[PDB]
């Protein structure tokens, strides 16, 4: 319910995280990074991630003008490998067909009783950034394979 | 050695087809479905039972008793199906047959799979692009329109009713989707007004286009006909799909309840 | 049973020629779960076949005509079999599938005198009045009134298919070309049109008089759908203490 | 989405002043489960907001004020929008929720002319005759007429919330002081009296007009439970063929 106004400074919070040496420091930023929740405003905490698993960062290389000559033109975001690529589009094709899934899971009527459809196999068209990708998901429980 | 048995899957692919393959590629040039690809689009997957398929219009005047004007399934395509498992029943006006024009047999399907849709209890679905009446057909046209409007006057608040305009839809066609309880449009392509552009400037001397006279954006913007308006078909049938999961199957039925987590 | 069983052996079950006969029970068989049929009446007006039989395991009553005996004209010994154990299957809420091949009633004088008139108002009264989900399926032929009396989809019916040898007429070419073509004195032109146009199952299609022409190997999973969505079915009437069966 | 979820973010979604709006749409999508919400007829007569939600993962109705645009006024283009929702959502056992936050009617010679009294009394008649359950939450005000045209617990409403920001008032206060302290010309301390005394939920309260003043981070947790036990509701009314809709 708090609300970012124009006359004070736009700082949100200040995360912090301990560890033995500097990788579980690091390793504790992701996760505690990963597992931050904002709705409503726009934050930066992309920026943060990219820069946390930066290898010059782990390295230890850095210098006041870290940001200015790693992104020459600016931010662009995550440039995600392929396999990151591959485990996104299962991840989001296996969230698209849990919910339709649920979207089938009816209250018993006793007047019009439901003949839930018995796809085995969901092929879909998914488009990421210019690209298209077929996928074929399968569901055997609370298990996906894509 | 018979030719019926021949002649079944004869007028089966003629019905499949419809009115032709140059005026499918003329639809899908304006940029929309055929009405087979748009049911396949709404129901499930392998859950489409098709009604009077190989059902042909009785006029016999002005030339219409001609062989090259005799199309089985006349402009409509009517069945039932089921989304998420639960039934529905299915009507979609075939523009590709006349305009969509309803004629006799057209006003016939449609009403019978009212009728078995009210008998049973389950809600009722029409995708609507259709010119108007038939003139050729005479006042049978407007007895269909009657019978159709009777329909769905008596079915008003006993089985849910939902109509998506994907056409220009002129003339009586329009008193039908206002009868039902919601009115959905796509942009673009789909229009709504009793009187077409050319009437209103040859009798009130005005200039006005069919977008402006009858669009999804003066429908749903300053009009208050249509419900809701959506991008292009593809998506239209997406959001139907996910609406019709709000609604029960008929007034003896309590508000659905679904899984929450 | 599973509900979507193909049945590929009533491809070919009707012969060709119209004047070839079949065994219904066969049809009968195929088509219910497990086939297991409890008949009633096997030995008594066997040109009718009545019984009880489930399909997906709901309890359902099957009346069907026989054209191994009497080429499957009804008359009143039938009719009143018919018309009892439809009459019974109407009253406690059991749905009907009927098999349609008949020709009509046959003639006769003993059959004038006993009554037929009235023992076929007893069967279509039977049919016309029941308010249960009705599925007909049309195998070969329909004539005339008989057609009415065999739960056409004009009284009340629900769902009514046809076999693609499926026919409806008012009765045979040979009538009907003498009734109407006298003055022509030539049957080399009718025949062949009235053949050609009238002895096939697409004027009741045309018309919208049957739902569908579905192959005959696909009866049974069509059936069983129909019996699913037709569950639910309801249908209002005006008051009355009862009526007046014809008997 | 538990039932019992708390929404902490609407404890300070009203502003302070009486002059600044708000987006009841951010209510909508903080109560209803999983911030899902089917808005109909979202681009015409934007001061009124219906749509399709779900609570508890029962579907429900949803009707709210706007204050957004037109500073939440009802004029008849809303009027007509929430009547005929409200009209369905009752003809289909759909439980209806009411968000009211209300100034009254928009005036003008326009609205008059346009007949603004029939479409009011179109809305005041839709939530009237409703038998499916009705629950009411009012957020800051609720003047005039338009109080009781929003779903009061007059209109056989099953609920009513007040937030500790509403304000059930006959009009305004400038208006009250002036019709009642008419020749007083001491104003300064009327003011205070009655902004004290009647410019709070404290009067509609006292008398059981509204069942309690919950907290908003309890909302959503209020309204499940009531949902839970008005699935029962089942009331009677005097026969009729049809009532005389003030169309
Ligand atoms: C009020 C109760 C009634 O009796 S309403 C009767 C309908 N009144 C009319 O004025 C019909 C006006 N129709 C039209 O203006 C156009 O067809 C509309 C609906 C705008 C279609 O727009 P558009 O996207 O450009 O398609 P199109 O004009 O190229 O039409 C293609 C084919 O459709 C046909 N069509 C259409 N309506 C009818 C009709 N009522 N009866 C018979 N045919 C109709 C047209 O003949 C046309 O045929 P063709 O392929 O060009 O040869
Ligand atoms: C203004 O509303 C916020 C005051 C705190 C920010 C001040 S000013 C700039 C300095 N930089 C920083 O991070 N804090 C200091």
């Amino acid at each position: 319910g708090s609300d970012i106004s124009i006359y004070y400074d736009p700082m949100i919070s200040k995360l912090i995280t301990y560890g033995s040496d500097r990788t579980e420091a690091l390793k504790r930023m992701a996760d505690a990074l990963d597992n931050y929740v904002i709705r409503g405003v726009t934050h930066n905490i992309a920026l943060l991630r990219e820069v946390i698993i930066n290898s010059r960062f782990v390295k230890g290389d850095i210098s006041t003008k870290f940001l200015s000559d790693v992104y020459p033109d600016g931010f662009k975001g995550h440039m995600l490998t392929k396999s990151e690529k591959n485990q996104l589009l299962a991840i989001a094709s296996s969230l698209f067909v849990a919910f339709q899934l649920r979207a089938q899971h009816f209250q018993e009527n006793s007047r019009m009783p439901v003949i839930k459809p018995d796809i085995a196999n969901w092929e879909l068209s998914v488009k990421l950034h210019d690209k298209v990708h077929t996928v074929v998901a399968s569901n055997n429980g609370s298990v996906f394979s894509v | 050695a018979t030719s019926v048995n021949e002649r079944i899957e004869n007028k089966r692919r003629t019905a499949l087809l419809g009115g032709g393959q140059r005026r499918i590629d003329a639809q899908h040039k304006r940029g929309k479905l055929t009405a087979r690809e748009r049911i396949s689009l709404l129901l499930d997957p392998g859950s489409f039972v098709e009604s009077d398929m190989f059902v042909e219009h009785r006029c016999a005047d002005f030339g219409m008793a001609a062989d090259k004007n005799k199309f089985p399934g006349d402009s409509v395509v009517t069945g039932r199906g089921r989304i998420n498992g639960r039934l529905v029943y299915v009507f979609s006006q075939d523009f590709t047959v006349f305009g969509g024009s309803l004629s006799g047999a057209h006003a016939q399907k449609i009403c019978k799979i009212m009728d078995q849709a009210i008998t049973v209890g389950a809600p009722v679905i029409g995708l609507n692009d259709s010119g108007g009446a038939r003139i050729q057909e005479g006042v049978e046209s407007l007895a269909g329109y009657a019978d159709i409007f009777l329909r769905n006057v008596t079915a008003s608040g006993v089985i849910p009713q939902i109509s998506l305009i994907m056409g220009p839809c002129a003339g009586g066609a329009v008193y039908s989707p206002a009868l039902t309880d919601f009115t959905f449009m796509v942009k673009d392509t789909s229009y709504l007004f009793i009187t077409g552009p050319d009437v209103v400037k040859s009798v009130t001397n005005e200039d006005v286009t069919q977008e402006e006279l009858g669009g999804a954006k003066t429908h749903t913007t300053m009009s208050g006909v249509a419900h809701r308006a959506f991008e292009n078909d593809v998506d239209a049938l997406c959001n139907l799909r996910d609406f019709f999961n709000y609604l029960p199957l008929s007034s003896q039925d309590p508000a659905p309840v679904r899984e929450c987590h | 049973d599973p509900s979507d069983r193909l049945v590929p052996e009533l491809d070919t079950i009707v012969p060709l020629e119209s004047t070839k006969a079949y065994n219904m029970v066969d049809i009968i068989h195929s088509v219910v779960d497990e086939r297991e049929f409890f008949e009633i009446m096997p030995n008594y007006a066997k040109n009718i076949i009545v019984g009880f039989a489930r399909m997906n395991g709901r309890t359902v009553g099957i009346v069907g005509n026989q054209p191994k005996v009497a080429s499957g004209c009804l008359d009143i010994n039938s009719s009143v079999k018919g018309a009892r154990f439809v009459r019974f299957c109407d009253a406690f809420n059991i749905p009907l599938i009927t098999f349609v091949d008949v020709p009509g009633f046959l003639p006769g004088t003993a059959q004038e005198y006993g009554g037929i008139i009235r023992h076929g108002a007893k069967l279509l009264y039977a049919f016309a009045e029941a308010t249960v989900p009705k599925v007909t399926v049309i195998t070969r032929k329909a004539y005339g009134g008989a057609y009415d009396v065999m739960s056409s989809k004009h009284l009340c019916g629900d769902t009514n298919y046809a076999w693609p040898t499926a026919e409806i007429a008012v009765m045979g070419a040979k009538g009907a070309v003498e009734i109407i073509f006298k003055g022509h004195e030539n049957v080399e032109a009718a025949q062949a049109e009235y053949i050609e146009k009238f002895a096939n199952p697409f004027p009741a299609a045309v018309r919208g008089f049957v739902d569908d022409i579905i192959q005959p190997s696909s009866t049974r999973a069509r059936i069983c759908c129909d019996l699913d969505v037709l569950a639910s079915k309801k249908v209002q009437r005006p008051w009355r203490k009862h009526a007046n069966i014809p008997l």
